[PDB]
C-alpha cells in the first residue's frame, strides 16, 4: 500500500536516491497501483531535476495509461509552465487524448493557464478538439470563469460559436 | 535541516564548507563567525537571510516556478487602473 520507492523520490525531488535506484534497478518508468510512472509524480509536482534524471535514463515522455493521462496532461493541468516545455522538448505529443478525449489544451484552458495554452498553440495544439461531449478548449474557459484564457483562445481563431453535442455554445 | 555545516571538500590550504540553516530561521543581516578551540572568535564575513519560495518546507513556498518567477524575481510589474469597463 506504499508507493514504489522511484514515486515516493520523484515526489520529493531526491535526485541522490532516485540515482541510487536507477542505478540498483534500471527501469524509470516503474508503475504504480494506479498505473503512473514517476514521471507522472514529478510533473505533478514541477520537480525538474528528477525529471531531467528520469528523461535522461530512459523514460517514456509519452507515457499512457490505461486512463490516458499523459505526464503533458498533468503538467497542463497543474499550471507547471517549465515542466511543460521540458516535456515539449524531449518529445511530449501535443493532440493526445485521455479516456473522455482531453488534450492537453483541454487541461490547461479548464484552468485558466494562458501561458500554458499559448506554449500549447504555438507547438500546434488542436484549438478546435473535442472532448466526449463536444466541448471545445473555450468551452472549458469560459466554464471556469477565465477571462484571459478565453481571451486568447478568441486570439488564436477559436470558433466563438462551436456547439457541444447539447447544442450549447461558449455563451 | 538546522544551521550545520560540513567540509564537502579540500585540499592542504583550503576547506570547501557547505552551511545550511533552517527553513525557520530569523530572517535579516547576519555575521558569520568561526571559534577555534583555544582562540577568539573571529568574523568570517556578513550575509542576509531572506524567505524561501523555493523550499517545500519554509511558509511562503510557491508549487510553480512560474510563479515563483513572477510574484517574486519579477521587477516589471503593472497596476492596472481606470474604470471596471476601461
Ligand atoms: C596547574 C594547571 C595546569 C598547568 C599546565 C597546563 C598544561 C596544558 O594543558 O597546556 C595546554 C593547554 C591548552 O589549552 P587551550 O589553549 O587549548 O585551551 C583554551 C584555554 O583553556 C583558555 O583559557 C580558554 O579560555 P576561556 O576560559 O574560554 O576564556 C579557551 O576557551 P575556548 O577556546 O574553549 O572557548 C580554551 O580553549 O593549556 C594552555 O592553554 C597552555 C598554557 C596553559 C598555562 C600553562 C601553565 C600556567
Amino acid at each position: 500500500v506504499r508507493l514504489p520507492a522511484l514515486h515516493i523520490a520523484a515526489r520529493n525531488d531526491d535526485t541522490r536516491t532516485a540515482a541510487v535506484l536507477l542505478q540498483n534497478d534500471p527501469n524509470p518508468d516503474v508503475l504504480s497501483k494506479t498505473g503512473f510512472t514517476p514521471l507522472h509524480i514529478a510533473a505533478h509536482y514541477e520537480n525538474l531535476n528528477v525529471a531531467q534524471l528520469l528523461l535522461n535514463r530512459g523514460a517514456s515522455v509519452n507515457f499512457t495509461p490505461q486512463n490516458g493521462i499523459t505526464p503533458l496532461h498533468i503538467a497542463s493541468r497543474r499550471g507547471n509552465v517549465i515542466m511543460v516545455r521540458l516535456l515539449l522538448d524531449r518529445g511530449a505529443q501535443i493532440e493526445t487524448k485521455t479516456k473522455d478525449e482531453l488534450t492537453p489544451l483541454h487541461c490547461a484552458a479548464r484552468n485558466g493557464h494562458v501561458r500554458i495554452s499559448e506554449i500549447l498553440l504555438d507547438h500546434g495544439a488542436p484549438i478546435q478538439a473535442k472532448t466526449k461531449n463536444g466541448l471545445s478548449p473555450i468551452h472549458m474557459a469560459a466554464q471556469g470563469d477565465h477571462l484571459d484564457c478565453v481571451r486568447l483562445l478568441l486570439q488564436y481563431d477559436a470558433e466563438i460559436d462551436d456547439i457541444t453535442l447539447d447544442h450549447l455554445t461558449p455563451l | 535541516k538546522w544551521w550545520s555545516a560540513v567540509v564537502e571538500e579540500r585540499d592542504a590550504q583550503s576547506w570547501t564548507i557547505s552551511v545550511t540553516t533552517p527553513a525557520d530561521a530569523v530572517i535579516g543581516h547576519y555575521s558569520l563567525l568561526l571559534q577555534v578551540s583555544g582562540r577568539k572568535q573571529l568574523l568570517l564575513g556578513q550575509f542576509t537571510l531572506l524567505f524561501n519560495p523555493w523550499n517545500r518546507e519554509d511558509a511562503v513556498f510557491l508549487k510553480n516556478e512560474a510563479q515563483r518567477m513572477e510574484y517574486l524575481l519579477n521587477q516589471n510589474g503593472l497596476i492596472y487602473l481606470g474604470t471596471a469597463d476601461c
